[PDB]
């Protein structure tokens, strides 16, 4: 409900990397004062949180355009098992940012060889049990 | 990038070799015609030089001839 999200993606095979452009976004739900919220966008591989890409933040607009482009250097072999993740923050200046959005890419469903570009919804990010343990006994 | 871009460098590349190619065989060609007009040159310098001899002879008898 927050609004959509135009990206692009491809892969040059030249130098080896992968091409993450972040075109721009629409219809996100303001969070701030104004009527308008700061948004800018994260970006970073899904498979492992390292080295994390981070748009400048644009002020009081719910249709920010970033028109900006990252690189990860990663072979081919290795990108088929990873995952792309977009989310969308929202900054404040005086606390924590909130996140707006997300969406994540799996690299399997991608296909490379035409420059690949579109709008996807973006959705709320998740928040489960932290133990993750379990016993077992008998009982007579 | 991507196959397109890869494709269309190919493709290009092809269309650059082919031209060359041409280009090649027009060189051929030309040292070719300049050879056989070389040797059409050899027998025209022949004769030429054959009149020159009887020309001379011919002026050397008529000027003994006159006086
Ligand atoms: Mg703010």
């Amino acid at each position: 409900k927050l609004g959509k999200l135009q990206y692009s993606l491809d892969y040059d095979f030249q130098n080896n990397q992968l091409l993450v452009g972040i075109i721009q976004a629409a219809e996100l739900p303001a969070l701030d004062m104004g009527g308008t919220s700061d948004p800018y966008v994260k970006v970073f591989l899904l498979p492992d949180k390292k080295k994390k890409f981070e748009t400048k933040v644009h002020r009081k607009t719910l249709n920010p355009v970033f028109n900006e482009q990252f690189t990860f250097k990663v072979p081919y072999s290795e990108l088929g098992g990873k995952t792309l993740v977009m989310a969308v923050y929202d900054f404040d200046r005086f606390s924590k940012h909130d996140i707006i959005g997300e969406f994540k890419v799996p690299m399997n469903t991608v296909d490379f060889g035409h420059v690949t570009e579109e709008w996807r919804d973006l959705q709320s990010a998740e928040k489960e049990q932290e133990k993750l343990g379990d016993i077992c006994f008998s009982l007579r | 990038m991507a196959l397109s871009e890869i494709e269309t460098r190919h493709s290009e590349i092809i269309k650059l070799e082919n031209s060359i190619r041409e280009l090649h065989d027009m060189f051929m060609d030309m040292a070719m015609l300049v050879e056989s007009q070389g040797e059409m040159i050899d027998r025209i310098e022949y004769n030429v030089e054959h009149a020159v001899d009887y020309v001379e002879r011919a002026v050397s008898d008529t000027k003994k001839a006159v006086k």
